[PDB]
RNA sequence: ACUCUGGUUUCUCUUCAGAUCGCAUAAAUCUUUCGCACUAAAGAUUUCCGUGGAGAGGAACAACUCUGAGUCCAAUUUUUUGAGGCCUUGCUUUGGCAAGGCUA
């Protein structure tokens, strides 16, 4: 009635190596550590790849998840509890 | 909000902001219209398909949710 | 049709399959006291001895439901052959285990205050009745006399006040649903 | 609130302007209270595109630039409360 | 209902800002909103004309804030 | 320990039998009718 | 042969009459009931098994029908029910409680939703949304109607009765259009084409009509009269199916024989005997030329037209 | 927040029940064991006392509590906007798309 089930894969996505597409268009492949309701994800040993192609290794990420476009998870969760 | 879960599990087309296209497998949603698809593939314009897995989209960057095919076995 | 010949065909009709799916066409009463104390007070043998068979289920069914001590009458659906060879006391002693346990327990508790009041207790000269001495009809000395009060523990209206009310019933709360 | 007045729209032949140019032409079925509009019928046309026939659509109400009614409307018997 | 940011986990730590117009912008994390909006000591701007530029302690509106990277280790 | 757990029955009762038949009849009798009427059945068969 | 199952072999286990049989519509299963109140469940192939059981009925099963999706199959009773059942694991999804009377007749809404038009014996013609759970629409007829049908656009109800005329109504005009008049006694039963374009008539009037339900109208519908067919003493519900190639009528007698016409020949093309009383429903299967017959003599013939 | 089930009691029948069917406990018979069998144990069967469940049938009064079903949010973080306009190429399905640079 309050929360709902996206917010619970996300949070179900935690410690698992999700990819985070953000609002620039910069791509964000790592450990997600920690994500709030808000999609706000706290990331880390990130592989970036940025609009042109090229990659960085940024190790501590904090995205803001007003900007995040979409997160590529993990396809375990498809087996998630609130998944079904 | 039954408008939609008389969509879930359909393999749906969702057109995004930037024009990108979300062919998955309607899983959940919110009311923030955050959808959870599962074996979603990209296709994008020049034509191809990029195969991402679980995506959660963000319901900001939501603009259309069409269906392509009925549920799979 | 015509209208006349439409209503008396609806008519035929009704009464057709009012009565052919008809839901009959699908795919006792008790005796006064009375009438068993003058068949046993007046006594084809066949019939009283194929009835005579089943004795000791009367004597274990009547033994069975005996009044508890709480108890001066115990009225009992009481099963008979019209012959009178046989009276079967029918119903079963059901007690609801707790009240069962307390009301025994408030036996124990009076019965031991009897006997500390009681300093010479006169038992009860056993046979009662002696040998040749026959068995008391109880219309004629039985019926109408009034039993001595039970034993039923006095309850005092302030602590036990949810059981009083029931307490020394026969099957305490049995109408109640 | 001006919401209510379009989910007494049901069943209306109705085309929606999107924020993104995507004229959608077809007969509304559903509305929340965010303005979520879901369509039968459709006839989209994604500006810069060829129109496209589609079945059903689900357009979120946040990306709604403006609707297209028909001229058979009763409104002064649809805006009351 | 609005919740903190969980970022104490960032207080005191160099990071590096990623801000909205294709901006960039370092400096010690020392506070936050449940809004995200961030306060920072050692303001070095970094711009892409690619000289650095110090301010101090700045404040940061958090619908502007893309990303932040613990530049330090947590 | 010589418990061993009751059989399956068919639930047949004796006195719901008797009650069938035309031989017996119901009613509501003191204990202690029943109890001098048993004591005099059981009395005449054994004198029978 | 020209099928899969055995010759002529027998349905047993009936406990008493059998008012109505139909076929599951992919042709792998069969519902049959009857003054059971208890349909029994077989298998069309194989040993022609009794592999379910459907209880729920107080009174008599008067007519059985199966949607086009064959998953949910609805039962018009005598008490005063039509109860909607599921077919895979049988158990009654929904009871439908508003006739006052003998509910004599149901037919499924195959192609939109899913709608049970019913009729009963105070008169009510009444439709059954299930999701409403109450009556939609009340078509008052002022004598018994003893089978109703919708038509292939799922738009009309043809009620036919006692009333010696079939009686057509219309969903959105709530009248009634137009009178079928032509039978001179109680008509029975009613049945309607997987084109839907003609629909077929009992009565005991011992003639058996096909009429043509459709707008096009050539302003007298009694194409085809077909006899041989005859109503007795008993009095039953003498029901009517259609050919799923709709060459083939077959209309149930009184007289114990399977009866098969065809439709363009308007001959008797079969005549079977077998059963001992009088032949409530005969029905088709729909892929294989397969026959069923259900009659009071508490058995069911299945049996190789072709 | 509007509508349709199902009730409860009692009497009886039928079948299943190795489940403390019994929060209690009998008896008979057979076999075995030792004594030398009420004062003794084992195993098994049976009968009784008398259960639970399901199914069915009757008849008494309750009929919508319960078990279900059908039936107040524009100010950062989502749904009341950073949106719209210019330049080069690859192809133009000469509509324009894709990428990047911009300007606001």
């Amino acid at each position: 009635m309050s929360i709902g089930v996206p917010i619970k894969v996300l949070h179900e996505a935690e410690g698992h190596i999700v990819t985070c597409e953000t609002n620039t268009g910069e791509v964000y492949r790592g450990k997600l550590i920690e994500a709030e309701d808000n999609m706000n994800c706290q990331m880390s040993n990130i592989t970036v790849t940025y609009r042109d192609g090229r990659v960085a290794q940024l190790e501590q990420v904090y995205i803001r998840g007003s900007k995040i476009r979409f997160l590529i998870l993990p396809d375990m969760l498809k087996n998630a509890p609130m998944l079904k | 909000s039954s408008k939609m879960l008389q969509h879930i599990d359909y393999r749906m087309r969702c057109i995004l902001q930037d024009g990108r296209i979300f062919i998955g497998t309607f899983k959940a949603f919110d009311k923030h219209m955050n959808l959870i698809l599962c074996d979603c593939d990209e296709f994008r314009k020049r034509e191809e398909k990029r195969v991402l897995g679980l995506v959660l989209l963000r319901g900001e960057n939501l603009v259309s949710m069409t269906v392509e095919g009925p549920p799979p076995k | 049709m015509s209208e006349e010949k439409l209503q008396e065909k609806a008519r035929k009709w009704q009464q057709l399959q009012a009565k052919r799916y008809a839901e009959k066409r699908k795919f006792k009463e008790d005796m006064p006291p009375e009438h068993v104390r003058k068949i046993i007070r007046d006594h084809d043998k066949r019939v009283y001895l194929g009835a005579l068979k089943y004795m000791p289920h009367a004597v274990l069914k009547l033994l069975e439901n005996m009044p508890m001590p709480w108890e001066q009458i115990r009225d009992v659906p009481v099963l008979y052959h019209i012959t009178g060879a046989i009276s079967f006391v029918n119903e079963i002693p059901w007690v609801i285990e707790p009240v069962y346990i307390s009301q025994w327990g408030s036996m124990w508790i009076m019965m031991r205050r009897e006997k500390r009041d009681r300093r010479h207790f006169k038992r009860m000269r056993f046979p009662p009745f002696d040998d040749e001495e026959p068995p008391l009809d109880y219309a004629d000395n039985i019926l109408d006399v009034e039993p001595l009060e039970a034993i039923q523990l006095e309850l005092d209206p302030e602590e036990d006040a949810p059981v009083l009310d029931w307490f020394y019933d026969h099957q305490p709360l049995r109408d109640s649903r | 609130k001006l919401v209510r007045f379009l989910m007494k729209l049901s069943h209306e032949t109705v085309t929606i302007e999107l924020k993104n140019g995507t004229q959608v032409h077809g007969t509304i079925t559903g509305v929340d209270v965010s303005m979520n509009t879901h369509l039968k019928a459709v006839k989209m046309t994604l500006k810069n595109r060829e129109p496209v026939q589609l079945e059903t659509l689900s357009i979120r109400g946040n990306n709604i630039r403006y609707f297209i009614l028909p001229d058979s409307l009763p409104l002064d018997t649809l805006l009351v409360d | 209902k609005a919740h903190p940011p969980e970022l104490k986990k960032f207080m005191d730590k160099k990071l590096s800002l990623k801000l909205n117009g294709g901006r960039h912008v370092q400096g010690i994390l020392r506070g936050f909103d449940p809004f995200m909006n961030l306060v920072i000591d050692e303001c070095v701007e970094m711009a892409t004309s690619g000289q650095q530029n110090n301010i101090g302690m700045v404040v940061i509106r958090g619908n502007s804030i893309i990303m932040l990277e613990a530049l330090e280790r947590v | 320990l010589k418990h061993r757990p009751p059989k399956a029955q068919k639930k047949r009762y004796l006195f719901r039998s008797f009650k069938a038949t035309k031989f017996f009849q119901s009613t509501k009798l003191d204990w202690v009718e029943v109890g001098l009427q048993v004591c005099r059945q059981g009395y005449n068969m054994l004198n029978l | 042969r020209c099928s899969s199952l055995q010759p002529i072999m027998l349905l047993s286990g009936h406990e008493g009459e059998v008012y109505c049989c139909k076929f599951h519509p992919n042709g792998s299963t069969l519902a049959s009931a009857g003054f059971d109140r208890l349909i029994l469940l077989w298998n069309v192939y194989g040993d022609c098994d009794n592999y379910a059981t459907l209880k729920g009925h107080s009174g008599a099963v008067m007519e059985l029908h199966y949607n086009t999706d064959g998953s949910m199959l609805f039962s018009a009773s005598t008490d005063k029910t039509v109860a909607v059942w599921d077919s895979e694991t049988g158990e009654r999804v929904k009871r439908l409680k508003g006739h006052t009377s003998f509910v004599n007749s149901c037919y499924p809404a195959r192609r939109g939703p899913q709608l049970v038009c019913t009729g009963s014996d105070d008169g009510t013609v009444k439709l059954w949304d299930i999701r409403k759970k109450a009556a939609i629409q009340t078509f008052q007829n002022t004598y018994q109607v003893l089978a109703v049908t919708f038509n292939d656009t799922s738009d009309q109800i043809i009620s036919g009765g006692i009333d010696n005329d079939i009686k057509v109504w219309d969903l959105r005009q709530n009248k009634l259009t137009y009178t079928m008049r032509g039978h001179a006694d109680s008509v029975t039963g009613l049945s309607l084409s997987s084109e839907g374009s003609y629909l077929l008539s009992n009565a005991m009037d011992n003639t058996v009509r096909v009429w043509d339900v459709r707008p096009f109208a050539p302003k007298e519908r009694c194409v085809k009269i077909f006899q041989g067919n005859v109503h007795n003493f008993e009095k039953n519900l003498l029901r009517c199916s259609w050919s799923p190639d709709g060459s083939k009528i077959a209309a149930g007698s009184a007289d114990r024989f399977v009866y098969v016409w065809d439709t363009t020949s308007r001959r008797i093309l079969y005549k079977l005997p077998g059963h001992a009383g009088s032949i409530n429903e005969v029905a088709f299967h729909p892929d294989e030329p397969i026959i069923i017959s259900a009659s009071s003599d508490k058995r069911l013939y299945m049996g190789e037209i072709q």
